[PDB]
Protein backbone atom coordinates (compact mmCIF):
# COMPACT_ATOMS: atom_id res chain seq x y z
CA UNK A 1 0.00 0.00 0.00
CA UNK A 2 1.62 3.19 -1.35
CA UNK A 3 5.41 2.95 -1.63
CA UNK A 4 7.95 3.42 -4.40
CA UNK A 5 11.56 3.42 -5.40
CA UNK A 6 14.38 3.79 -7.93
CA UNK A 7 16.90 2.53 -10.24
CA UNK A 8 18.69 -0.58 -11.65
CA UNK A 9 19.58 -0.97 -15.35
CA UNK A 10 21.13 -4.36 -16.26
CA UNK A 11 22.07 -6.12 -18.51
CA UNK A 12 22.98 -6.47 -22.24
CA UNK A 13 21.96 -9.07 -24.94
CA UNK A 14 20.52 -7.10 -27.93
CA UNK A 15 19.64 -6.27 -31.57
CA UNK A 16 22.01 -6.24 -34.58
CA UNK A 17 24.85 -5.66 -37.08
CA UNK A 18 27.91 -3.48 -36.47
CA UNK A 19 29.38 0.05 -36.67
CA UNK A 20 30.76 1.77 -39.80
CA UNK A 21 27.70 3.99 -40.35
CA UNK A 22 28.69 6.98 -38.24
CA UNK A 23 31.98 7.39 -40.13
CA UNK A 24 32.22 10.61 -42.13
CA UNK A 25 31.79 9.69 -45.83
CA UNK A 26 34.50 10.56 -48.33
CA UNK A 27 34.77 14.27 -49.08
CA UNK A 28 31.62 15.48 -47.34
CA UNK A 29 31.37 18.75 -45.40
CA UNK A 30 31.40 17.88 -41.68
CA UNK A 31 28.99 20.64 -40.65
CA UNK A 32 26.34 18.91 -42.74
CA UNK A 33 26.99 15.34 -41.57
CA UNK A 34 26.84 16.50 -37.93
CA UNK A 35 23.43 18.11 -38.35
CA UNK A 36 22.37 14.93 -40.10
CA UNK A 37 23.16 12.46 -37.32
CA UNK A 38 21.86 14.74 -34.56
CA UNK A 39 18.63 15.58 -36.41
CA UNK A 40 18.18 11.81 -36.42
CA UNK A 41 19.16 11.05 -32.82
CA UNK A 42 16.66 13.63 -31.59
CA UNK A 43 13.49 12.38 -33.29
CA UNK A 44 14.40 8.78 -32.52
CA UNK A 45 15.02 9.44 -28.82
CA UNK A 46 11.85 11.54 -28.62
CA UNK A 47 10.07 8.69 -30.41
CA UNK A 48 11.34 6.46 -27.59
CA UNK A 49 10.31 8.79 -24.75
CA UNK A 50 7.23 9.15 -26.92
CA UNK A 51 6.61 5.54 -25.92
CA UNK A 52 7.13 6.14 -22.19
CA UNK A 53 5.05 9.34 -22.28
CA UNK A 54 3.85 10.43 -18.83
CA UNK A 55 3.60 7.73 -16.12
CA UNK A 56 5.21 10.17 -13.69
CA UNK A 57 20.02 8.78 -10.04
CA UNK A 58 17.90 11.45 -11.69
CA UNK A 59 16.21 14.81 -11.14
CA UNK A 60 12.59 14.97 -9.96
CA UNK A 61 12.36 14.79 -13.72
CA UNK A 62 9.12 14.62 -15.65
CA UNK A 63 10.31 17.93 -17.05
CA UNK A 64 12.04 16.80 -20.22
CA UNK A 65 9.36 18.37 -22.40
CA UNK A 66 10.99 21.45 -21.00
CA UNK A 67 14.30 19.72 -21.78
CA UNK A 68 13.46 18.07 -25.14
CA UNK A 69 11.27 20.77 -26.71
CA UNK A 70 14.14 23.14 -26.03
CA UNK A 71 15.77 21.03 -28.74
CA UNK A 72 12.53 20.64 -30.68
CA UNK A 73 12.43 24.42 -30.92
CA UNK A 74 16.20 24.58 -31.44
CA UNK A 75 16.25 22.11 -34.33
CA UNK A 76 13.53 24.23 -35.92
CA UNK A 77 15.53 27.41 -35.56
CA UNK A 78 16.59 27.78 -39.17
CA UNK A 79 19.71 29.88 -38.58
CA UNK A 80 21.78 26.96 -37.27
CA UNK A 81 20.61 24.71 -40.09
CA UNK A 82 22.25 24.80 -43.58
CA UNK A 83 19.07 24.32 -45.62
CA UNK A 84 19.56 26.57 -48.63
CA UNK A 85 21.62 25.59 -51.67
CA UNK A 86 25.18 25.80 -50.42
CA UNK A 87 24.44 28.29 -47.61
CA UNK A 88 26.88 27.39 -44.76
CA UNK A 89 27.13 27.13 -40.98
CA UNK A 90 28.83 28.96 -38.03
CA UNK A 91 31.11 26.18 -36.66
CA UNK A 92 30.53 27.91 -33.33
CA UNK A 93 27.93 25.15 -33.40
CA UNK A 94 30.69 23.20 -31.68
CA UNK A 95 29.57 24.76 -28.42
CA UNK A 96 25.98 24.11 -29.51
CA UNK A 97 26.09 20.33 -29.95
CA UNK A 98 29.00 19.63 -27.60
CA UNK A 99 26.13 20.74 -25.46
CA UNK A 100 23.30 19.29 -27.60
CA UNK A 101 24.36 15.72 -28.44
CA UNK A 102 24.82 15.36 -24.70
CA UNK A 103 21.51 16.89 -23.61
CA UNK A 104 19.99 13.86 -25.32
CA UNK A 105 22.03 11.53 -23.11
CA UNK A 106 20.57 13.02 -19.93
CA UNK A 107 17.15 11.72 -20.94
CA UNK A 108 18.70 8.56 -22.41
CA UNK A 109 20.27 7.06 -19.29
CA UNK A 110 17.46 8.57 -17.26
CA UNK A 111 15.23 6.15 -19.13
CA UNK A 112 17.88 3.46 -18.68
CA UNK A 113 17.99 3.98 -14.90
CA UNK A 114 14.40 3.72 -13.72
CA UNK A 115 12.28 3.29 -16.83
CA UNK A 116 14.32 0.77 -18.80
CA UNK A 117 12.38 -1.47 -16.43
CA UNK A 118 9.25 -1.02 -18.53
CA UNK A 119 11.26 -1.01 -21.76
CA UNK A 120 11.91 -4.76 -21.46
CA UNK A 121 8.26 -5.46 -20.60
CA UNK A 122 7.23 -4.10 -24.00
CA UNK A 123 9.69 -6.45 -25.66
CA UNK A 124 11.11 -3.48 -27.51
CA UNK A 125 13.98 -4.24 -25.17
CA UNK A 126 16.70 -4.87 -27.72
CA UNK A 127 16.06 -1.78 -29.83
CA UNK A 128 16.86 0.67 -27.05
CA UNK A 129 20.29 -0.94 -26.65
CA UNK A 130 21.74 -0.79 -30.20
CA UNK A 131 20.10 2.57 -30.82
CA UNK A 132 21.80 3.85 -27.68
CA UNK A 133 24.90 1.95 -28.84
CA UNK A 134 24.66 3.92 -32.10
CA UNK A 135 24.08 7.25 -30.35
CA UNK A 136 27.08 6.49 -28.13
CA UNK A 137 29.38 5.02 -30.79
CA UNK A 138 28.68 8.23 -32.68
CA UNK A 139 29.64 10.36 -29.67
CA UNK A 140 32.63 8.18 -28.78
CA UNK A 141 33.72 8.57 -32.40
CA UNK A 142 33.83 12.37 -32.58
CA UNK A 143 34.35 13.17 -28.89
CA UNK A 144 31.12 15.09 -29.42
CA UNK A 145 30.22 14.15 -25.86
CA UNK A 146 32.63 14.83 -23.00
CA UNK A 147 33.93 11.90 -20.95
CA UNK A 148 32.97 12.85 -17.38
CA UNK A 149 29.38 13.34 -18.57
CA UNK A 150 28.79 9.62 -19.16
CA UNK A 151 28.89 8.24 -15.59
CA UNK A 152 25.38 6.84 -15.00
CA UNK A 153 25.22 4.77 -18.22
CA UNK A 154 28.86 3.62 -18.02
CA UNK A 155 27.87 -0.01 -17.20
CA UNK A 156 25.96 -0.53 -20.48
CA UNK A 157 28.86 1.24 -22.17
CA UNK A 158 31.25 -1.54 -21.00
CA UNK A 159 29.59 -3.79 -23.52
CA UNK A 160 30.95 -6.33 -25.97
CA UNK A 161 31.14 -4.27 -29.15
CA UNK A 162 30.07 -0.65 -29.22
CA UNK A 163 32.43 1.48 -31.30
CA UNK B 1 21.61 -15.53 -14.08
CA UNK B 2 18.80 -13.14 -15.02
CA UNK B 3 15.12 -13.95 -15.28
CA UNK B 4 11.32 -13.54 -15.45
CA UNK B 5 9.33 -12.21 -18.42
CA UNK B 6 6.29 -11.09 -20.30
CA UNK B 7 4.26 -8.12 -19.05
CA UNK B 8 2.61 -6.27 -21.96
CA UNK B 9 -0.39 -5.11 -19.94
CA UNK B 10 -1.11 -1.41 -20.43
CA UNK B 11 -2.96 0.95 -22.75
CA UNK B 12 0.06 3.15 -22.88
CA UNK B 13 1.86 2.00 -25.93
CA UNK B 14 -1.05 0.37 -27.64
CA UNK B 15 0.62 1.09 -30.95
CA UNK B 16 4.01 2.46 -29.83
CA UNK B 17 5.67 -0.73 -31.02
CA UNK B 18 5.52 1.42 -34.16
CA UNK B 19 8.97 2.57 -33.02
CA UNK B 20 10.31 -0.97 -33.31
CA UNK B 21 9.08 -1.92 -36.78
CA UNK B 22 9.69 1.57 -38.19
CA UNK B 23 13.25 2.15 -36.95
CA UNK B 24 14.40 -1.18 -38.38
CA UNK B 25 13.48 0.10 -41.85
CA UNK B 26 14.97 3.51 -41.06
CA UNK B 27 18.08 1.52 -40.10
CA UNK B 28 17.87 -0.64 -43.20
CA UNK B 29 17.39 2.63 -45.06
CA UNK B 30 20.29 4.12 -43.09
CA UNK B 31 22.63 1.29 -44.09
CA UNK B 32 22.11 1.08 -47.87
CA UNK B 33 22.05 4.84 -48.32
CA UNK B 34 25.45 5.02 -46.62
CA UNK B 35 26.68 2.41 -49.04
CA UNK B 36 24.99 4.68 -51.54
CA UNK B 37 27.96 6.77 -50.39
CA UNK B 38 30.03 4.25 -52.26
CA UNK B 39 28.93 5.61 -55.55
CA UNK B 40 32.39 6.92 -54.67
CA UNK B 41 35.31 4.58 -55.38
CA UNK B 42 34.11 4.82 -58.98
CA UNK B 43 37.79 5.39 -59.64
CA UNK B 44 38.98 6.87 -62.90
CA UNK B 45 42.73 6.39 -63.19
CA UNK B 46 41.80 6.66 -66.84
CA UNK B 47 42.82 10.22 -67.68
CA UNK B 48 46.38 11.56 -67.66
CA UNK B 49 44.73 14.72 -66.43
CA UNK B 50 45.24 17.03 -63.46
CA UNK B 51 46.53 17.08 -60.65
CA UNK B 52 45.04 20.59 -60.45
CA UNK B 53 44.19 19.98 -56.79
CA UNK B 54 41.00 18.19 -55.81
CA UNK B 55 38.36 17.91 -58.51
CA UNK B 56 35.96 16.36 -55.99
CA UNK B 57 33.46 18.54 -54.15
CA UNK B 58 30.11 17.57 -52.68
CA UNK B 59 27.89 19.16 -50.01
CA UNK B 60 26.42 16.60 -50.63
CA UNK B 61 22.71 17.19 -50.54
CA UNK B 62 20.16 17.71 -47.87
CA UNK B 63 17.14 16.08 -46.30
CA UNK B 64 16.30 19.51 -44.95
CA UNK B 65 12.78 20.58 -43.93
CA UNK B 66 9.72 22.35 -45.37
CA UNK B 67 6.39 24.20 -45.13
CA UNK B 68 3.82 26.25 -47.00
CA UNK B 69 4.20 30.02 -46.41
CA UNK B 70 7.77 29.17 -47.31
CA UNK B 71 5.87 29.70 -50.54
CA UNK B 72 4.81 33.15 -51.59
CA UNK B 73 1.80 32.59 -53.80
CA UNK B 74 1.89 34.62 -57.00
CA UNK B 75 -1.53 33.85 -58.44
CA UNK B 76 -4.31 31.29 -58.78
CA UNK B 77 -4.44 29.23 -61.99
CA UNK B 78 -6.84 26.26 -61.74
CA UNK B 79 -9.02 24.02 -59.57
CA UNK B 80 -10.48 20.53 -59.13
CA UNK B 81 -12.49 18.13 -56.96
CA UNK B 82 -9.39 16.79 -55.23
CA UNK B 83 -7.92 20.28 -55.01
CA UNK B 84 -6.69 23.54 -56.54
CA UNK B 85 -3.69 24.51 -58.69
CA UNK B 86 -1.68 27.77 -58.75
CA UNK B 87 1.33 29.73 -59.93
CA UNK B 88 3.81 30.35 -57.11
CA UNK B 89 7.45 31.12 -56.40
CA UNK B 90 9.54 29.85 -53.51
CA UNK B 91 9.60 32.68 -50.96
CA UNK B 92 13.22 31.84 -50.12
CA UNK B 93 14.93 31.61 -53.51
CA UNK B 94 12.28 32.75 -55.96
CA UNK B 95 11.61 30.58 -59.00
CA UNK B 96 9.10 29.54 -61.64
CA UNK B 97 6.89 26.98 -59.87
CA UNK B 98 3.50 25.45 -60.59
CA UNK B 99 1.54 24.60 -57.44
CA UNK B 100 -0.94 21.76 -56.93
CA UNK B 101 -3.22 21.67 -53.88
CA UNK B 102 -5.15 18.42 -53.50
CA UNK B 103 -7.12 16.33 -51.03
CA UNK B 104 -5.61 13.70 -48.79
CA UNK B 105 -8.22 12.21 -46.46
CA UNK B 106 -10.87 12.48 -47.16
CA UNK B 107 -10.06 11.18 -50.64
CA UNK B 108 -10.40 7.57 -51.82
CA UNK B 109 -8.64 4.64 -53.51
CA UNK B 110 -6.51 4.67 -50.36
CA UNK B 111 4.90 2.14 -59.60
CA UNK B 112 6.54 4.74 -61.89
CA UNK B 113 8.56 7.94 -61.64
CA UNK B 114 8.90 10.58 -64.24
CA UNK B 115 10.60 12.58 -67.09
CA UNK B 116 10.09 12.41 -70.90
CA UNK B 117 10.22 15.50 -73.19
CA UNK B 118 6.49 15.50 -73.79
CA UNK B 119 5.22 15.47 -70.22
CA UNK B 120 5.16 18.13 -67.50
CA UNK B 121 7.92 16.98 -65.18
CA UNK B 122 6.81 16.71 -61.57
CA UNK B 123 9.36 18.22 -59.22
CA UNK B 124 8.18 16.91 -55.85
CA UNK B 125 5.57 16.52 -53.12
CA UNK B 126 4.73 17.52 -49.55
CA UNK B 127 1.57 17.62 -47.45
CA UNK B 128 0.04 19.40 -44.50
CA UNK B 129 -2.80 17.83 -42.48
CA UNK B 130 -5.78 17.97 -44.87
CA UNK B 131 -4.30 18.95 -48.24
CA UNK B 132 -1.61 17.61 -50.59
CA UNK B 133 0.79 20.10 -52.20
CA UNK B 134 2.97 19.70 -55.28
CA UNK B 135 5.48 21.41 -57.54
CA UNK B 136 5.69 20.88 -61.30
CA UNK B 137 7.45 22.84 -64.02
CA UNK B 138 5.45 25.98 -64.72
CA UNK B 139 4.37 26.17 -68.35
CA UNK B 140 3.68 29.83 -69.23
CA UNK B 141 1.51 29.15 -72.30
CA UNK B 142 -1.81 28.19 -70.70
CA UNK B 143 -3.79 25.10 -71.69
CA UNK B 144 -5.30 24.11 -75.04
CA UNK B 145 -9.01 24.67 -74.42
CA UNK B 146 -7.94 28.13 -73.25
CA UNK B 147 -6.43 28.66 -76.71
CA UNK B 148 -9.55 27.24 -78.37
CA UNK B 149 -11.73 29.83 -76.61
CA UNK B 150 -9.93 32.96 -77.79
CA UNK B 151 -9.83 31.72 -81.36
CA UNK B 152 -11.52 28.52 -82.49
CA UNK B 153 -8.72 27.42 -84.74
CA UNK B 154 -8.97 27.60 -88.50
CA UNK B 155 -6.03 25.27 -88.30
CA UNK B 156 -4.61 23.35 -91.22
CA UNK B 157 -0.86 23.67 -90.76
CA UNK B 158 -1.56 25.07 -87.30
CA UNK B 159 -3.27 21.86 -86.23
CA UNK B 160 -0.97 19.76 -88.38
CA UNK B 161 1.55 21.04 -85.88
CA UNK B 162 -0.62 20.36 -82.81
CA UNK B 163 -1.43 16.76 -83.69
CA UNK B 164 1.77 14.91 -84.63
CA UNK B 165 3.50 16.59 -81.67
CA UNK B 166 0.52 15.26 -79.63
CA UNK B 167 0.87 11.80 -81.26
CA UNK B 168 4.43 11.76 -79.94
CA UNK B 169 3.13 13.12 -76.64
CA UNK B 170 1.04 9.97 -76.27
CA UNK B 171 3.79 7.91 -77.93
CA UNK B 172 5.99 8.18 -74.85
CA UNK B 173 2.92 7.58 -72.66
CA UNK B 174 2.14 4.20 -74.24
CA UNK B 175 5.83 3.44 -74.84
CA UNK B 176 6.33 3.70 -71.08
CA UNK B 177 3.66 1.06 -70.51
CA UNK B 178 0.84 3.45 -69.69
CA UNK B 179 -2.41 4.76 -70.97
CA UNK B 180 -2.87 8.37 -69.98
CA UNK B 181 -6.54 7.70 -70.68
CA UNK B 182 -7.36 11.30 -70.01
CA UNK B 183 -7.22 13.19 -73.26
CA UNK B 184 -8.31 16.70 -72.51
CA UNK B 185 -7.52 20.10 -74.01
CA UNK B 186 -7.06 21.28 -70.41
CA UNK B 187 -4.89 18.26 -69.63
CA UNK B 188 -2.48 19.76 -72.16
CA UNK B 189 -0.18 22.72 -71.51
CA UNK B 190 1.94 24.86 -73.82
CA UNK B 191 5.52 25.62 -72.83
CA UNK B 192 7.56 28.78 -73.41
CA UNK B 193 8.72 27.57 -76.81
CA UNK B 194 5.15 26.97 -77.93
CA UNK B 195 5.39 23.17 -77.76
CA UNK B 196 3.39 20.71 -75.65
CA UNK B 197 3.67 19.10 -72.18
CA UNK B 198 0.61 17.34 -70.70
CA UNK B 199 1.26 16.54 -67.01
CA UNK B 200 -0.79 13.38 -66.48
CA UNK B 201 -4.17 12.21 -65.21
CA UNK B 202 -1.98 12.05 -62.15
CA UNK B 203 -4.05 10.12 -61.25
CA UNK B 204 -7.16 12.11 -60.28
CA UNK B 205 -10.49 10.32 -60.42
CA UNK B 206 -14.08 10.17 -61.72
CA UNK B 207 -16.09 8.05 -64.17
CA UNK B 208 -19.35 7.88 -66.14
CA UNK B 209 -21.60 5.02 -64.94
CA UNK B 210 -23.89 3.49 -65.71
CA UNK B 211 -26.30 5.78 -67.51
CA UNK B 212 -28.95 8.36 -66.64
CA UNK B 213 -32.68 8.00 -67.36
CA UNK B 214 -35.05 10.98 -67.26
CA UNK B 215 -38.26 10.53 -69.27
CA UNK B 216 -19.15 33.54 -85.10
CA UNK B 217 -20.63 35.06 -81.95
CA UNK B 218 -23.45 32.53 -82.13
CA UNK B 219 -20.71 29.92 -81.87
CA UNK B 220 -19.36 31.59 -78.73
CA UNK B 221 -22.07 29.67 -76.89
CA UNK B 222 -18.94 27.74 -76.10
CA UNK B 223 -17.39 28.75 -72.76
CA UNK B 224 -20.46 27.54 -70.93
CA UNK B 225 -19.75 28.00 -67.23
CA UNK B 226 -16.32 26.49 -67.98
CA UNK B 227 -17.08 23.30 -66.09
CA UNK B 228 -16.45 23.50 -62.32
CA UNK B 229 -17.86 20.00 -61.93
CA UNK B 230 -16.90 18.28 -65.17
CA UNK B 231 -15.63 16.05 -66.83
CA UNK B 232 -17.52 15.79 -70.13
CA UNK B 233 -17.11 13.05 -72.73
CA UNK B 234 -15.24 15.54 -74.86
CA UNK B 235 -13.15 12.51 -75.71
CA UNK B 236 -14.30 9.42 -73.71
CA UNK B 237 -14.01 6.55 -76.22
CA UNK B 238 -17.11 4.57 -75.54
CA UNK B 239 -15.07 1.46 -74.82
CA UNK B 240 -14.64 2.74 -71.26
CA UNK B 241 -18.24 3.04 -70.39
CA UNK B 242 -19.60 0.48 -71.08
CA UNK B 243 -17.16 -2.12 -69.70
CA UNK B 244 -13.45 -2.94 -69.38
CA UNK B 245 -11.59 -3.14 -72.66
CA UNK B 246 -9.45 -0.66 -74.57
CA UNK B 247 -5.74 0.04 -74.24
CA UNK B 248 -4.17 2.54 -76.65
CA UNK B 249 -7.22 2.74 -78.90
CA UNK B 250 -9.08 4.61 -76.19
CA UNK B 251 -6.43 7.32 -76.41
CA UNK B 252 -6.26 7.66 -80.20
CA UNK B 253 -10.06 7.72 -80.43
CA UNK B 254 -10.06 10.31 -77.72
CA UNK B 255 -7.78 12.38 -79.92
CA UNK B 256 -10.36 12.22 -82.69
CA UNK B 257 -12.53 14.23 -80.36
CA UNK B 258 -9.76 16.88 -80.16
CA UNK B 259 -9.15 16.89 -83.95
CA UNK B 260 -12.79 17.80 -84.41
CA UNK B 261 -12.85 20.60 -81.82
CA UNK B 262 -9.64 22.02 -83.29
CA UNK B 263 -10.91 22.20 -86.87
CA UNK B 264 -14.67 22.82 -86.66
CA UNK B 265 -14.65 23.80 -82.98
CA UNK B 266 -16.54 21.55 -80.53
CA UNK B 267 -16.75 18.07 -79.12
CA UNK B 268 -18.44 16.22 -82.05
CA UNK B 269 -20.87 14.94 -79.51
CA UNK B 270 -21.33 18.34 -77.86
CA UNK B 271 -24.02 17.46 -75.46
CA UNK B 272 -25.01 20.83 -74.02
CA UNK B 273 -25.77 18.67 -70.96
CA UNK B 274 -23.41 16.28 -69.23
CA UNK B 275 -25.30 13.10 -70.16
CA UNK B 276 -26.31 13.71 -73.79
CA UNK B 277 -22.96 12.01 -73.62
CA UNK B 278 -22.95 9.08 -72.93
CA UNK B 279 -25.95 8.97 -75.30
CA UNK B 280 -24.49 10.58 -78.45
CA UNK B 281 -20.97 9.47 -77.47
CA UNK B 282 -22.16 5.91 -76.75
CA UNK B 283 -23.91 5.83 -80.08
CA UNK B 284 -22.07 7.94 -82.67
CA UNK B 285 -22.05 6.22 -86.07
CA UNK B 286 -25.38 7.87 -86.84
CA UNK B 287 -24.76 10.63 -84.24
CA UNK B 288 -21.43 11.87 -85.60
CA UNK B 289 -22.27 14.72 -87.96
CA UNK B 290 -20.12 16.75 -90.34
CA UNK B 291 -21.44 20.26 -91.07
CA UNK B 292 -21.70 22.15 -94.36
CA UNK B 293 -18.96 24.57 -93.60
CA UNK B 294 -17.49 22.55 -96.31
CA UNK B 295 -13.83 23.44 -96.12
CA UNK B 296 -11.75 20.61 -94.76
CA UNK B 297 -9.07 18.56 -96.50
CA UNK B 298 -9.99 14.99 -97.40
CA UNK B 299 -6.99 13.99 -95.29
CA UNK B 300 -8.11 15.92 -92.21
CA UNK B 301 -11.58 14.39 -92.41
CA UNK B 302 -10.47 10.83 -93.24
CA UNK B 303 -8.23 10.96 -90.16
CA UNK B 304 -11.06 11.68 -87.70
CA UNK B 305 -12.84 8.83 -89.47
CA UNK B 306 -10.08 6.31 -88.70
CA UNK B 307 -9.81 7.91 -85.27
CA UNK B 308 -13.54 7.66 -84.63
CA UNK B 309 -13.70 4.20 -86.02
CA UNK B 310 -13.91 1.79 -83.10
CA UNK B 311 -11.19 0.58 -80.79
CA UNK B 312 -11.50 -2.02 -83.47
CA UNK B 313 -9.29 -5.02 -83.41
CA UNK B 314 -10.13 -8.03 -85.63
CA UNK B 315 -9.40 -7.34 -89.31
CA UNK B 316 -7.06 -4.38 -89.30
CA UNK B 317 -4.45 -3.34 -86.79
CA UNK B 318 -5.08 -0.36 -84.50
CA UNK B 319 -2.34 -1.45 -83.99
CA UNK B 320 -1.58 2.22 -83.68
CA UNK B 321 1.04 4.65 -82.36
CA UNK B 322 2.13 4.23 -85.96
CA UNK B 323 0.16 3.45 -89.11
CA UNK B 324 -1.04 6.70 -87.53
CA UNK B 325 2.15 8.47 -88.55
CA UNK B 326 1.72 6.72 -91.89
CA UNK B 327 -1.26 8.94 -92.76
CA UNK B 328 -1.02 11.13 -95.94
CA UNK B 329 -2.45 13.93 -93.76
CA UNK B 330 1.09 14.41 -92.50
CA UNK B 331 3.53 15.59 -95.18
CA UNK B 332 6.29 15.83 -92.63
CA UNK B 333 7.65 16.51 -90.31
CA UNK B 334 10.77 14.40 -89.59
CA UNK B 335 9.05 13.38 -86.30
CA UNK B 336 12.16 14.69 -84.55
CA UNK B 337 12.55 18.20 -85.95
CA UNK B 338 9.02 18.95 -84.70
CA UNK B 339 10.58 19.46 -81.25
CA UNK B 340 12.42 22.49 -82.62
CA UNK B 341 10.39 24.29 -85.29
CA UNK B 342 8.41 27.53 -85.50
CA UNK B 343 5.37 26.83 -83.39
CA UNK B 344 2.52 28.47 -85.32
CA UNK B 345 1.89 30.26 -82.04
CA UNK B 346 4.59 31.09 -79.49
CA UNK B 347 3.14 33.05 -76.53
CA UNK B 348 4.17 36.71 -76.26
CA UNK B 349 4.67 37.47 -72.58
CA UNK B 350 6.07 40.81 -71.42
CA UNK B 351 7.40 39.17 -68.25
CA UNK B 352 7.69 35.85 -66.40
CA UNK B 353 4.88 36.51 -63.92
CA UNK B 354 2.65 36.90 -66.94
CA UNK B 355 -0.61 35.03 -66.38
CA UNK B 356 -1.76 36.53 -69.67
CA UNK B 357 -2.58 33.08 -71.04
CA UNK B 358 -4.71 32.03 -68.04
CA UNK B 359 -8.25 33.34 -67.17
CA UNK B 360 -7.90 34.62 -63.55
CA UNK B 361 -11.49 35.67 -62.56
CA UNK B 362 -12.85 33.96 -59.43
CA UNK B 363 -15.07 31.12 -58.18
CA UNK B 364 -14.03 30.08 -54.66
CA UNK B 365 -15.56 26.63 -54.28
CA UNK B 366 -13.79 23.66 -52.72
CA UNK B 367 -16.53 21.97 -50.66
CA UNK B 368 -13.98 20.90 -48.05
CA UNK B 369 -12.74 23.54 -45.61
CA UNK B 370 -13.67 23.32 -41.91
CA UNK B 371 -11.32 25.25 -42.07
CA UNK B 372 -8.77 25.89 -39.31
CA UNK B 373 6.44 20.54 -41.75
CA UNK B 374 7.21 17.77 -44.30
CA UNK B 375 9.95 15.40 -45.59
CA UNK B 376 12.34 14.58 -48.42
CA UNK B 377 14.10 11.23 -48.54
CA UNK B 378 15.08 9.97 -52.01
CA UNK B 379 17.87 8.34 -54.03
CA UNK B 380 18.70 10.20 -57.27
CA UNK B 381 19.43 13.87 -57.96
CA UNK B 382 18.27 16.68 -60.27
CA UNK B 383 18.73 18.42 -62.51
N1 LIG C 1 2.83 23.99 -64.94
C1 LIG C 1 1.60 24.40 -65.56
N2 LIG C 1 1.62 25.01 -66.75
C2 LIG C 1 0.48 25.40 -67.33
N3 LIG C 1 -0.71 25.18 -66.75
C3 LIG C 1 -0.78 24.56 -65.55
C4 LIG C 1 0.38 24.15 -64.92
N4 LIG C 1 0.02 23.57 -63.75
C5 LIG C 1 -1.31 23.61 -63.64
N5 LIG C 1 -1.81 24.21 -64.74
C6 LIG C 1 -3.23 24.47 -65.04
O1 LIG C 1 -4.09 23.76 -64.15
C7 LIG C 1 -5.15 23.33 -64.92
C8 LIG C 1 -5.73 22.10 -64.37
O2 LIG C 1 -4.97 21.34 -63.45
P1 LIG C 1 -5.33 19.81 -63.34
O3 LIG C 1 -4.23 19.00 -62.62
O4 LIG C 1 -5.50 19.34 -64.76
O5 LIG C 1 -6.70 19.72 -62.58
P2 LIG C 1 -7.58 18.40 -62.57
O6 LIG C 1 -9.15 18.52 -62.39
O7 LIG C 1 -6.71 17.61 -61.48
N6 LIG C 1 -6.95 17.53 -63.95
P3 LIG C 1 -7.95 17.81 -65.25
O8 LIG C 1 -9.44 17.29 -64.91
O9 LIG C 1 -7.39 17.15 -66.49
O10 LIG C 1 -8.01 19.37 -65.42
C9 LIG C 1 -4.54 23.05 -66.23
O11 LIG C 1 -5.48 22.94 -67.24
C10 LIG C 1 -3.69 24.16 -66.40
O12 LIG C 1 -4.39 25.23 -66.91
Amino acid sequence: IMFLSEPFVRTALVKGSFKTIVQLPKYVDLGEWIALNVFEFFTNLNQFYGVVAEYVSLPASQYIDLALTWINNKVNDKNLFPTKNGLPFPQQFSRDVQRIMVQMFRIFAHIYHHHFDKIVHLSLEAHWNSFFSHFISFAKEFKIIDRKEMAPLLPLIESFEKQ
Amino acid sequence: KAAAVKLKIENFYQSSVKYAIERNERRVELETELTSHNWSEERKSRQLSSLGKKESQFLRLRRTRLSLEDFHTVKVIGKGAFGEVRLVQKKDTGKIYAMKTLLKSEMYKKLAGSDSPWVVSLYYSFQDAQYLYLIMEFLPGGDLMTMLIRWQLFTEDVTRFYMAECILAIETIHKLGFIHRAIKPDNILIDIRGHIKLSDFGLSTGFHKTHDSNYQTWRKSRRLMAYSTVGTPDYIAPEIFLYQGYGQECDWWSLGAIMYECLIGWPPFCSETPQETYRKIMNFEQTLQFPDDIHISYEAEDLIRRLLTHADQRLGRHGGADEIKSHPFFRGVDWNTIRQVEAPYIPKLSSITDTRFFPTDELENVPDSPAMFIGYEYSRFDY
